[PDB]
């Protein structure tokens, strides 16, 4: 079972440095070339750098030439990518992969990938606001309700409905980067209008980077 | 420094169909092309290498062909797991370059969007900013237009929308458009409406609400 | 007719100890002899036995000017390329059959003969080439393949690849990637004495 595991990802300010590691198991780096491929949110794949483990020869993409440096260690059987003078354009999910020889072959095994965010903004906790179901909702129809997460910068966020009890008719939209530099997304669910008064609905939001976990209940306005 | 032009950019087809995807290289690359598949939130999975060589543990329906400098990836019959994005990649001349990408979506009958409007919470008003949300869920095709109208006046520059991926079971899209503005500017107007234009709609829908009423 | 009764050396080819690499496929000329083709098919110990331009079923009645037995090793997945009008690394860069091919193509698995613990790297194939191969052409050159604009000066590296690469004939491999021995019988018919014939 060949395996490639990434590490060293995180949050860094513009112009900073970050070292990504890629540990390999189930095979020897010898005779292989380790590559780093990055993918910006909702965009294509872009090759960055590559290295022949045995000889030590390296190759870089024009966009990151000079700033990034790729290395490898045969005893540790791991590959590294030092990233200096980072820019906002470099924010992306970084994967490490392997290929046989200097070229001509595909990438057999990829790591799961690590997210790298480059922003001047600081890590902030999410603000949770309810989205109550409209009072004027048809009885035969099904009223919709939801939770809104605003102003959290570190992208990773998880949401659940009733501690995982509601797994049907739920739609959690992807986050959007605001002009302020903080992220904001919303999650919604469609439930029958009759069960609005009877049942109780809770959105559970977890922000691992800032270590902020909260829950909020949704109820009609009534006024 | 070779450029790989991939077509089609997007493709919609039904289960059991035969699909073809093409990648043309700027220069000759011998047979150093490879084809990968990527699903949301997952690393790319290698499908084909050296143009026409199957990878271990990969369904036999996937095939690869090379005619001159044109490369082709073919699916004999589609299966629900084959709905994902597909890339081509060349490893002939460095820097290695991927294709633009080809998204494959499950075809579905036209459906109209269920549209809802959510006013800003009072807890948010305490902070000083008001966010109005407009949700339109369970519709197909992806193409849709959302227009924010405040007292029948179009609002531009303060709206942001996001779209979900096709539902596992519904096979339909959903969209959420948020309009954020300061409490002072929010209190200046009284009517807030979210006009929606879709292919599967005779006329534009217009869910709205009035500030200070429930 | 030959006017002499000398069995042809087919055992030398099919039962040879070691086979050649597909990039340098071996070829044995066969003339001035007689041999029973149908014995091969009857043996039925082969996995692929496809003939183009002639019926395989007991067609020893025919006599040919010369015969050619071409032998090499490839993967199982690649066997499908050893036929007329096919494309692939093997067909393009290693061993090409003409579209007007009259002959037979025989292939059998050899995992026990051509596998070694930790891999057998004795069987190579050509991976890079500027142009496709003409039919029945052989290229044994080992010159470094220059892919970039810069010259290579005979050194291995990025954009400077050694043209031949080794098969990963692991013993734990799938059938598609297991070694397979291939013999291609070509029947050269010309306006010349028939030096090869069938029995009797
Ligand atoms: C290969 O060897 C076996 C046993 O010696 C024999 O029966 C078979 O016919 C041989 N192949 C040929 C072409 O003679």
């Amino acid at each position: 079972e060949v395996q490639l595991v990434e590490s060293g990802g995180g949050l860094v300010q513009p112009g900073g440095s970050l070292r990504l590691s890629c540990a390999a198991s189930g095979f020897d780096l010898g005779g292989y070339s380790m590559h780093w491929v990055r993918q910006a949110p909702g965009k294509g794949l872009e090759w960055v750098a590559g290295i022949y483990a045995s000889g030590g020869a390296t190759a870089y993409a024009d966009s990151v030439k000079g700033r990034f440096t790729i290395s490898a260690d045969t005893s540790k059987n791991t590959a590294y990518l030092q990233m200096n003078s980072l820019r906002a354009e470099d924010t992306a999910v970084y994967y490490c992969a392997r290929s046989y020889y200097y070229g001509g072959f595909g990438m057999d095994y990829w790591g799961q990938g690590t997210l790298v965010t480059v922003s001047s903004a600081s890590t902030k906790g999410p603000s949770v606001f309810p989205l109550a179901p409209s009072s004027k909702s048809t009885s035969g129809g099904t009223a919709a309700l939801g939770c809104l997460v605003k102003d959290y910068f570190p992208e990773p966020v998880t949401v659940s409905w009733n501690s995982g009890a509601l797994t049907s008719g739920v739609h959690t939209f992807p986050a959007v980067l605001q002009s302020s530099g903080l992220y904001s997304l919303s999650s919604v669910v469609t439930v029958p209008s009759s069960s609005l008064g009877t049942q109780t609905y809770i959105c559970n939001v977890n922000h691992k980077p800032s270590n902020t976990k909260v829950d909020k209940k949704v109820e009609p306005k009534s006024c | 420094d070779i450029q790989m032009t991939q077509s089609p950019s997007s493709l919609s087809a039904s289960v059991g169909d035969r699909v073809t995807i093409t990648c043309r290289a700027s220069q000759s690359v011998s047979s150093a092309v490879a084809w990968y598949q990527q699903k949301p939130g997952k690393a790319p999975k290698l499908l084909i290498y050296s143009a026409s060589d199957l990878y271990s543990g990969v369904p036999s329906r996937f095939s690869g062909s090379r005619s001159g400098t044109d490369f082709t990836l073919t699916i004999s019959s589609l299966q629900p797991e084959d709905f994902a994005t597909y890339y081509c990649q060349q490893s002939h001349t460095y820097p290695i370059t991927f294709g633009q990408g080809t998204k494959v979506e499950i075809k579905r009958t036209v459906a109209a969007p269920s549209v809802f409007i959510f006013p800003p919470s009072d807890e948010q008003l305490k902070s000083g900013t008001a966010s109005v949300v407009c949700l339109l869920n369970n519709f197909y095709p992806r193409e849709a237009k959302v227009q924010w109208k405040v007292d029948n006046a179009l609002q531009s520059g303060n709206s942001q929308e996001s779209v979900t991926e096709q539902d596992s079971k519904d096979s339909t899209y959903s969209l959420s458009s948020t309009l954020t503005l300061s409490k002072a500017d929010y209190e200046k107007h009284k009517v807030y409406a979210c006009e929606v234009t879709h292919q599967g709609l005779s006329s534009p829908v217009t869910k709205s609400f009035n500030r200070g009423e429930c | 007719f030959p006017n002499i009764t000398n069995l042809c050396p087919f055992g030398e080819v099919f039962n040879a100890t070691r086979f050649a690499s597909v990039y340098a496929w071996n070829r044995k000329r066969i003339s001035n002899c007689v041999a029973d083709y149908s014995v091969l098919y009857n043996s039925a110990s082969f996995s692929t036995f496809k003939c183009y331009g002639v019926s395989p079923t007991k067609l020893n009645d025919l006599c040919f000017t010369n015969v050619y037995a071409d032998s090499f090793v490839i993967r199982g997945d690649e066997v499908r390329q050893i036929a007329p009008g096919q494309t692939g690394k093997i067909a393009d860069y290693n061993y090409k059959l003409p579209d007007d091919f009259t002959g037979c193509v025989i292939a059998w698995n050899s995992n026990n003969l051509d596998s070694k613990v930790g891999g057998n790297y004795n069987y190579l194939y050509r991976l890079f080439r500027k142009s496709n191969l003409k039919p029945f052409e052989r290229d044994i050159s080992t010159e470094i393949y220059q892919a970039g604009s810069t010259p290579c000066n005979g050194v291995e590296g990025f954009n400077c690849y050694f043209p031949l690469q080794s098969y990963g004939f692991q013993p734990t491999n799938g059938v598609g990637y297991q070694p397979y021995r291939v013999v291609v019988l070509s029947f050269e018919l010309l306006h010349a004495p028939a030096t090869v014939c069938g029995p009797k």
